[PDB]
């Protein structure tokens, strides 16, 4: 039961998401960059709304940021209970995840 | 002070230029432009030969120490002879800096390995040869990452179809998935997007 | 004396100063066989330079890690080396030659 | 036109890398058919493995040859590792594929296509 | 043509094909065949199906969106069955039993049914009717369902008198009652053979050939009328058909004789099961009724098909039927059975 | 060091394109006629290579439009003739160019519209 | 333009004149560039379109209730910059992005008219011209198009 | 209103329908064909013209921001009603 | 953390497993904890903060022994911090607009869009021919739950993006699983797949 | 600023106070005792099931389900056939025709939805300059075919004229947000 | 909320903690399902005056990347001045 060389397999889930955006607007392909980081949407809204504003050359407004960075910990706290949980569900412990996916 | 427009900044566009100016003295050999976009990025833009090299320095440096491949693509431009251009994003923890560094390919003309100074980089040459077909030399395992088992061609090059040309179903006749010839029952509908009025007199070609 | 580094597989240097002193100095001599032309031999004296007399100018580790500006001067005595390291493949590199070969026309033209 | 070689000097020097492929991957049916537990014969597998080194027969240029060869053998390493599946392998023989006629007169009933 | 059946695309799923075809009996063996055949060159395909929807499943990944209509019918109620055969320009038979059950002999399965449908398309307008029947269809037959057969042939033919009638002989295949009914006796130690299996003849055919085969007289203007026999390409003797299927599977191979009679004898046992019998007396007979010579009839080569030696396809049946240590066993390691040209 | 390829560049064998669509295809490098709608010129400058057009045909569940056709949708945009043709070139397709059509220069003058005696008199502004 | 309207008054509204079976007219959307009277005028010869009234009133049209029946037409719909002359024929059946635009030829004449079809989903929506210097310019008869 | 063909399907709004001998007709045995009864060709004849005093009227649907972009409509034309391009109603000068 | 902090049996599952040394951790790209639970101290949040993160405190936790354990710790404590930064937000919340008072790129309100003739061409041109973005080149980074999620932007100049490479963080960390494996047993390869973090819709593409 | 999760080595000295509490830690699992406590008081917690179809999880006026076509008051279809819910599909989802009704109104004569491409992201719900095309509540439409979530013009007429009073009152909740 | 207050001792003293002060469920603390309407207000270019778009348009300042190299004593730099080393919290240095 020693493991001597791993050798991931990816591509299982390969969609073709960077040619299919270039078929797309830049509004078009924002859901795009939801279903990358599945558990982490709006992190993932948020890297490609900044890429694009730097492009425009354009500033999202005072409050819009302040949605973003309360929007984007949110997220975090999302992400890491999955990650934390399915985790120690992993490891045997299943009782974790059920108290968490409530929250 | 403009509540819609991207503040500009000032001193990072000229500590960019900057080292911009050192990395060309220091590698004469290989380096064939330096910019810095209004974002404020700075560009390398090398003779494939020099990847290694440029590479190596740039991460051993002192005044460099550019330790982390953000990552590693290609963009494919037919119109360019050399239609691959092969662009390397590093990262300065020391600096709090970031750099880009371009070269290029054609369909024949490989392009070295940096294996050896970045590991995060096997994966991303894999990626490459891949999607757009281009070759490495000395990676040490460099064989397809993303596409189907015998899968041909490399869907990312501009003059792969979006659907591709095959398609999978299960045949009960032979009790497995088969491949056949890519037919839609709707097509994918192209749209003429582009407006016939320019947007940018900055960015206009002289008709020569 | 530090109980670490704080950094997962960097070893407390027990003797810093001494360290540094050799692979600085290995580093300049090393230096002397590039042409006096070549620009990563100017810059990299100047560099190493400056670091080799902060060295003899401080005793004290924890002021002198603040001088070098380099963390925990077990990463300061590690980038020391992949220094040295660079410097002896810049030397068989030889990259201040001229420009190996110009680009195509519009090889580095953008929007097409 | 002059070019920098991938492997190959020329096309004669790139023929060796290519008989060499061709031994490995004929020495290779008789596992893949006996692991892979295929339904065909050794015989009707090598032959396909005939086959498709004949579709390339007119490449001439040898950093292409280079290219070929470099695939073949991902392709070789893909089945001795079993990375492939039986529809993987059994994809190269269009076993559900009706092939379309190449006469002018089938074609002109079948449809507009050339 | 009306405008909505000219074939167009390139017979993928998604083309069209220009044919309409009520296929009855598409829930069994040769079914699934010929709905996938007509289902993956894109025709539309109505499916009358009596039996649970959970054995219909099968067949709903053999045509593209809307390509296959799955209609309930009862096999006793005409209107049932015109309300299939209302849209089609064609209908294809496929129903028949090998064995007789309480609500259906082999007369109502062989005859009735197939004199209904026949009946019921050509007052619907149907340009073709597909009917299968049987190379050992006579009325000279010992085999009871084999003259019923010969029957159900003449009563379609006077309602429809141009029906196409196939007449295959044994069908070998995936889930056939054929190479699979001999690969199970090795459940009872011994092979039984009437005669030891020297005096019977067997001209087997595959499965994908007869579908291959009747989906191509769909769209073949030379055969309205015509009576086919869809045979292999090889004539075994019973004895070294069901040797060569041991080796394929590598069990033991113990042939002895048995009389007809105590053969007969035992399949009406096997009959009385309430369930799927295992074997018949009917189904006895018919494996010892020797295939007839071909004389004068258009084959499979006739409709486009080249008949499928029993050699290439054998393993790919009779693999499930060995252990693990010969589960591997490629099909060079078995010999292969022994032909004759009568 | 160099070797000499005394043969035209193609990559055929490497695109891992079906022979059907590397044979039978007629690509089409042109530059986009300006849409007579508008007046704005900038679909004008680069060129395009398209594919010849293939047969669609009417789905029978819902009548979209189906195709069998992989190239249907493909446009490649290129900065000069040249560059147009060699692609085409490389990759073994047929092609068939067409030159830039420029509009001719025109005479114009706002003061002819009223000439003492020529036909070039307006009757309405 | 600017991307904001401080304009906080009512619009004024055109009633709409009929011209015959191929060019719809919704005037309303006119904005008075006087291209279709000028083509008319000076390509077609068809000294017919004008403007009355003046002022903000200015309404481009024939005052009386004339068709504007020519073999050229047509093409005041391609020189009009706006929706006011649109082709009755073409009327709300597809939008400019989904069709796909082949360079071809016209056949109803011994011109040989460049001309381009929009074809949108397999099916031809409209003809257009394709500007020739040397044969049709930017025009097409209403037979072609 | 919900005509009925000769071969007894129903004829959707947009005047569908499968002619006798379309094999398409299949789809609908043993199911039905989906149509929406209330025709709105129907419905927006029925209402009554709106009569205006001035010659110029605007009309954005009613609910304001949940209608329609709002346009004016001409009433000059005595001798045919003002239409909405969007919602349809129409319109009429008092004198 | 009262089920599994202190917990011995959770501790023997992911203490000293899969330990990766900071300078290995460099150089194989890793990001985010499996930096941090190296001992790296970096957080794109931190040292290149975008939106209003550099106007909110809070603390970066760091790993001292960078083995499944402190990896568990630091996203542990970092939900905490993320707590912080919620609090934060909550009370400085501003008033104002949301989008960019902008029309050729933000769409205007429906009210105006109803009423105003510049309104209604803008919304057009936006939801069907989209903004155009100037030509240009960019790369984009933040601090995602997982690390460094990069997108390359390459505009042409159109409303379509040129080119669109996205930077996976989870890409890197799992080229890292072959050498944070040596000399461990199976269960200990599930938890070195946990530690990661690990979401194949980001990998793959 | 940054915080030490897993460091503590201030070493203090193993008093023989603390050594048999190390002890009784390690002999008596007091520490695995803590956790069987979390795990017993979450026993006499009230489950946080609802009991589904009977109750539902609460919804907010913007939910995205079921799309459907929309009427003005007087009956009359609000959509007018400018295809820019089409133009802005993410998935192009949605297929339209259009042409002059017999009474010269600009109308779909096909407007389809195919509910397999489509991505739920409402986008077409913003793009629609006359709240034509919405977004419904429903989400409990789930078919035992793939062809019937291919929807044509009349299935979607139907889901609006179904849903109507519903959607107008969410749309009235919420409209003043777009 | 419905539990005993024998209960409540209970899984109090199991837990260790004071789980009646935070229960994972929701009762009335809620927000009101249904809210009065907003008003949200309107942004910074919102004037009648003073507000040409030509002076606020960020798309249009962009503009093509400096070449600073091309084919068309110097003291040494760094890309970027060092980055300082992050102090300890004071919250809570050690956790
Ligand atoms: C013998 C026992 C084993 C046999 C099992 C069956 C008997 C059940 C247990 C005894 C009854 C206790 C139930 C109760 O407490 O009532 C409260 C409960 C309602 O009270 P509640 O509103 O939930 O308030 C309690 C708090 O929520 C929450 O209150 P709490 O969590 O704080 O606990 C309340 C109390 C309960 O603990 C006890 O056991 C007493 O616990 C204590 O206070 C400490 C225990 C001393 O009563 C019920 O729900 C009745 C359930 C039974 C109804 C049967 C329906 C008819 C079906 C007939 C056909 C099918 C029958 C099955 C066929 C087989
Ligand atoms: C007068 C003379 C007196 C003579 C008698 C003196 C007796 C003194 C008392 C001795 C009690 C011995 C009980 C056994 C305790 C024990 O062995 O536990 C230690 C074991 C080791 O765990 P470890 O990770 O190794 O930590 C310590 C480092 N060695 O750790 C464990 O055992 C953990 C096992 C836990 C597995 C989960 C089981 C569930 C526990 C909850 C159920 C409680 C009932
Ligand atoms: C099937 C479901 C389980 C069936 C059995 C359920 C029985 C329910 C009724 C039990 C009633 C128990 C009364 C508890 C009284 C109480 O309030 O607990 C307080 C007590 C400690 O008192 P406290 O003030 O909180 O702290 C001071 C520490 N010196 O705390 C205690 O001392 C309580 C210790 C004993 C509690 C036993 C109850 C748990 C029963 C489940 C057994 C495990 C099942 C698995
Ligand atoms: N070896 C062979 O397979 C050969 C077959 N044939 C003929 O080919 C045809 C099919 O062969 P095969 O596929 O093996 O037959 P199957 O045993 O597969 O049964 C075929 C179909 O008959 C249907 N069927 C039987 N009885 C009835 C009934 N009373 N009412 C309605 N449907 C009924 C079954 O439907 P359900 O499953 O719902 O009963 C099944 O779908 C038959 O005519 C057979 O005689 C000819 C020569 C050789
Ligand atoms: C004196 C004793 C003499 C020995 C007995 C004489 C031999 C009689 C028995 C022969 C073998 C019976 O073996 C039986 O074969 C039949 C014929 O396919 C199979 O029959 C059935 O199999 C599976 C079951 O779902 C179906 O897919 C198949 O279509 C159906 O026919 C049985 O699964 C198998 O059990
Ligand atoms: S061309 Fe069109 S916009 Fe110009 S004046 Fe004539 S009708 Fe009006
Ligand atoms: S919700 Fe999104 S994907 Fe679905 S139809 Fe509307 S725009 Fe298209
Ligand atoms: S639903 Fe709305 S956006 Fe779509 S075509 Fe109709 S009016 Fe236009
Ligand atoms: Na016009
Ligand atoms: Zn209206």
């Amino acid at each position: 039961e020693m493991v001597r060389k791993c050798d991931p397999h990816i591509g299982l889930l390969h969609r073709g998401t960077e040619k299919l955006i270039e078929y797309k607007t830049y509004l078009q392909a924002l859901p795009y960059f939801d279903r990358l980081d599945y558990v982490s949407m709006m992190c993932n809204e948020q890297a490609y709304s900044i890429a694009v504003e730097k492009l425009l050359n354009i500033q999202p407004p005072p409050r819009a940021q302040w949605i973003r960075v309360l929007f984007g910990e949110i997220t975090r706290i999302l992400n890491h209970i999955m990650a934390v949980t399915t985790h120690a569900l992993d490891i045997g412990a299943m009782t974790p995840f059920f108290w968490m996916f409530e929250e | 002070k403009r509540p819609t427009v991207r503040p500009r900044s000032d001193v990072t566009h000229k500590q960019l230029s900057a080292f911009g100016e050192y990395v060309a003295e220091i590698l004469p050999k290989y380096v064939q432009q330096v910019q810095v976009s209004c974002l404020d990025e700075l560009e390398i833009c090398i003779h494939p030969d020099g990847v290694i090299p440029t590479l190596t320095f740039l991460r051993d440096h002192t005044n460099a120490q550019f330790k982390s491949l953000a990552d590693l693509t290609a963009v494919d431009v037919p119109t360019r002879q050399n239609r691959f251009e092969i662009v390397y994003n590093l990262l300065s923890l020391r600096f709090n800096s970031r750099i880009r560094v371009k070269t290029y390919a054609d369909e024949l003309t490989p392009i070295d390995s940096i294996v050896s100074v970045h590991i995060a980089a096997n994966w991303y040459e894999r990626e490459v040869w891949d999607m757009f077909g281009v070759f490495f030399f000395n990676h040490p395992d460099l064989r397809r990452i993303l596409t189907d088992y015998g899968f041909e061609g490399h869907p990312f090059r501009k003059d792969f179809p979006l659907t591709g040309y095959v398609e999978l179903r299960y045949d009960d006749e032979v009790k497995r998935v088969v491949a056949e010839p890519v037919e839609l029952a709707q097509e994918f509908r192209k749209f003429d997007l582009n407006s016939p009025w320019e947007a940018f007199p900055a960015y206009r070609q002289p008709p020569e | 004396l530090k109980k670490t580094t704080g950094l997962v597989g960097l070893a407390v240097c027990d003797t810093p100063h001494e360290r540094l002193t050799i692979l600085y100095t290995k580093t300049l001599d090393i230096l002397k066989h590039f042409p006096k032309h070549a620009a990563y031999r100017k810059y990299t004296e100047q560099i190493t330079n400056e670091k080799l007399d902060m060295v003899k100018a401080e005793p004290d580790v924890k002021k002198l890690e603040a001088l070098l500006q380099g963390g925990e001067v077990e990463e300061v005595i590690l980038q020391a080396e992949k220094e040295l390291s660079l410097a002896r493949k810049m030397l068989k590199w030889k990259p201040w030659e001229p420009l190996v070969e110009e680009p195509p026309a519009n090889q580095w033209k953008w929007p097409i | 036109t002059s070019v920098k070689p991938i492997f190959s000097r020329d096309l004669n020097e790139a023929k060796r890398r290519v008989r060499e492929l061709y031994r490995a991957w004929y020495r290779e049916v008789p596992n893949t058919v006996h692991l892979m537990q295929l339904d065909i014969t050794v015989k009707q597998g090598r032959d396909k493995v005939r086959e498709m080194f004949m579709k390339n027969a007119h490449v001439t240029d040898p950093r292409v040859v280079d290219l070929l060869v470099i695939k073949g053998k991902m392709e070789l390493q893909e089945t001795i590792k079993v990375w492939k599946q039986r529809t993987h392998v059994m994809r190269f023989f269009h076993e559900t594929e009706t092939p379309r006629p190449k006469d002018f007169l089938s074609k002109f009933y079948m449809g507009h296509d050339p | 043509l009306h405008h909505a059946v000219i074939p167009h695309g390139k017979g993928g799923r998604s083309s069209v094909s220009g044919v309409v075809a009520t296929v009855f009996g598409a829930t069994g063996f040769l079914g699934r065949y010929v709905v996938n055949h007509l289902g993956r060159m894109g025709s539309q395909v109505i499916i009358p199906y009596r039996c649970d929807v959970y054995d219909i499943m099968h067949l709903r990944l053999m045509g593209d969106l809307g390509q296959l209509t799955f209609l309930e019918w009862d096999a006793r109620d005409k209107d049932s069955i015109r309300k299939a055969v209302q849209h089609s320009n064609v209908v294809i038979n496929l129903i028949g039993r090998e064995w007789e059950t309480r609500n259906f002999d082999f007369e109502d399965v062989f005859v009735n049914i197939p004199r209904a449908i026949a009946q019921a398309s050509k007052e619907a307008g149907v340009e073709r009717f597909i009917h299968v029947s049987h190379l050992n269809a006579s009325m000279k037959s010992s085999s009871k369902s084999l003259r019923s057969k010969a029957v159900g042939e003449k009563e379609v033919r006077s309602v429809f008198p141009e029906a196409i009638i196939i007449r295959p002989s044994d069908i070998f295949g995936r889930e056939d009652r054929f190479l699979n009914h001999f690969a199970n006796y090795r459940w009872f130690l011994a092979v039984p053979l009437v005669s030891l299996g020297f005096k019977t003849v067997k001209q087997p055919v595959y499965v994908a050939d007869v579908s291959k085969g009747i989906v191509n007289a769909t769209k073949d203007p030379d055969a309205v009328g015509k009576t086919f026999a869809f045979t292999g390409p090889n004539r075994y003797l019973l004895f070294h058909l069901v040797k060569y299927i041991f080796g394929m599977t590598h069990r033991t191979f113990i042939p002895y004789p048995l009389p007809l009679f105590v053969y007969s004898w035992i399949g009406k046992l096997f009959g009385l099961s309430p369930f799927e019998p295992w074997t018949t007396k009917d189904k006895v007979e018919r494996i010892h009724i020797s295939d007839v010579m071909p004389t004068d009839l258009p084959g499979l080569e006739d409709l486009g098909v080249q008949p499928t030696p029993l050699e290439l396809k054998s393993i790919e049946v009779l693999r499930r039927h060995r252990t693990y240590r010969w589960l591997s066993s490629e099909i060079e390691e078995t010999k292969p059975a022994k032909t004759v040209n009568y | 060091q160099l070797i000499t390829v005394d043969e035209k560049l193609d990559i055929t064998t490497l695109t891992g394109v079906p022979e059907e669509h590397i044979k039978t295809r007629k690509v089409r490098i042109f530059v986009p006629a300006r849409n007579n709608m508008q007046s704005g010129v900038n679909n004008t400058k680069k060129w395009k290579m398209e594919f010849d057009t293939r047969e669609r045909w009417e789905n029978p569940l819902m009548g979209w439009a189906s195709t069998a056709d992989p190239l249907s949708n493909m446009v490649l945009t290129f900065s000069a003739k040249e560059d147009a043709i060699a692609f085409a070139e490389k990759n073994g397709w047929s092609y068939d160019v067409e030159e830039k059509k420029v509009p001719k220069p025109k005479s114009k003058s706002y003061g002819a519209n009223f000439s003492w005696n020529k036909r070039t008199r307006v009757s309405t502004k | 333009g600017s991307d904001r309207s401080r304009f906080l008054e009512g619009k004024r509204a055109v009633e709409d004149k009929n011209i015959g079976p191929l060019v719809k007219t919704i005037m309303t959307r006119c904005i008075q560039c006087t291209r279709c009277i000028r083509f008319a005028s000076e390509i077609a010869g068809v000294d017919d379109l004008g403007t009355t009234g003046r002022g903000n009133d200015m309404q481009v049209g024939t005052y009386i209730e004339k068709m504007f029946m020519s073999e050229l037409s047509g093409n005041v719909i391609d020189i009009c910059p706006v929706g006011a002359l649109t082709s009755k024929p073409y009327a709300f059946t597809a939008r400019p992005w989904e069709t796909r635009k082949t360079e071809s030829i016209d056949v109803m004449d011994a011109v040989g008219s460049n001309i381009v079809v929009s074809t949108r989903t397999g099916e031809v929506m409209r003809i257009l011209p394709r500007m020739h210097e040397d044969i049709n310019e930017e025009w097409i008869s209403d037979k072609t198009r | 209103g919900v005509q009925v063909s000769p071969s007894g399907e129903k004829i959707t709004h947009t005047g569908q329908v499968y002619d006798e001998k379309d094999y398409r007709r299949v789809r609908f045995v043993d199911r039905q064909k989906e149509v929406n009864e209330n025709f709105a060709i129907d419905l927006i004849a029925q209402q009554p013209v709106n009569e205006v005093e001035h010659r110029i009227i605007a009309c954005d649907g009613g609910g304001g921001a949940l209608g329609h972009p709002k346009v004016y409509i001409n009433l000059d034309k005595e001798t045919k009603t003002g239409t909405c391009g969007y919602c349809g109603l129409q319109f009429k000068q008092h004198h | 953390e009262e089920m599994l902090t202190n917990n011995r049996i959770w501790r023997n599952r992911t203490v000293d497993i899969g330990v990766v040394t900071a300078e290995d951790a460099l150089n194989y790209g890793f990001s985010g904890v499996m930096l941090r639970g190296s001992g790296i101290q970096w957080d794109l949040r931190k040292t290149q903060p975008y939106d209003v993160y550099d106007q909110v405190e809070f603390d970066v936790p760091i790993g001292s022994r960078g083995d499944c354990y402190d990896r568990y710790l630091c996203r542990v404590e970092e939900m905490r911090q993320s707590l912080r930064i919620i609090e934060q937000c909550l009370n400085k919340m501003p008033p104002g607009e949301i989008k960019v008072d902008d029309a050729k790129v933000s769409p205007p309100k429906r009210a105006e869009m109803k009423t105003s003739m510049e309104s209604l061409i803008h919304h057009f041109k936006l939801y069907t021919e989209g903004y155009q973005v100037p030509p240009g080149a960019t790369y984009t980074a933040i601090e995602a739950p997982k690390g460094e999620f990069g997108v390359y932007l390459v505009s042409d100049g159109s409303s379509r993006p040129y080119r669109c490479k996205i930077k996976a963080p989870g890409f890197a960390h799992l080229a890292g699983l072959d050498k944070m494996s040596k000399g461990h047993m199976l269960a200990d390869v599930v938890a070195i797949i946990g530690t990661q973090d690990i979401v194949f819709g980001e990998i793959d593409r | 600023t940054y915080k030490y999760v897993n460091k503590k080595e201030q070493e203090s000295e193993v008093d023989m106070k603390s050594a048999t509490d190390n002890a009784a830690r390690i002999l008596m699992w007091t520490e695995l005792i803590r956790g069987l406590g979390m795990t017993l008081s979450y026993l006499f917690r009230e489950p946080a099931t609802i009991n589904y179809p009977f109750e539902k999880g609460p919804l907010s006026p913007r939910f995205r389900g079921e799309h459907a076509l929309r009427r003005y008051p007087s009956g009359e279809e609000r959509c007018i056939a400018c295809k820019l819910c089409e133009a802005i599909c993410p998935a192009q989802a949605i297929t339209i025709e259009a042409e002059p009704r017999a009474d010269g109104s600009r109308r779909t004569t096909r407007y389809d939805i195919d509910m397999t491409k489509c991505i739920y992201c409402g986008f077409c719900q913003e793009a629609c300059p006359v709240d034509a095309i919405v977004e419904g509540p429903n989400f409990e439409f789930s078919t035992e075919t793939h062809e019937e979530l291919l929807y044509n013009k009349e299935k979607l007429l139907n889901n609006g004229d179904k849903w109507e009073a519903e959607i107008a009152a969410n749309i009235q909740a919420d409209y003043l947000y777009r | 909320a419905s539990a005993t207050r024998v209960i409540q001792k209970l899984r109090n003293w199991a837990s260790g903690q004071d789980l009646q002060a935070k229960l994972q469920l929701r009762y009335q603390e809620i927000a009101k399902r249904t809210q009065p309407p907003p008003k949200l207000p309107v942004g910074p270019s919102h004037k009648l005056s003073n507000n040409y778009y030509c002076t606020r348009d960020g798309r249009r300042e962009v503009v093509p990347p400096s070449i600073i190299m091309s084919s068309q004593e110097k003291k040494a730099v760094t890309p970027a001045p060092p980055m300082k080393r992050w102090e300890l919290s004071k919250d809570q240095p050690y956790l």
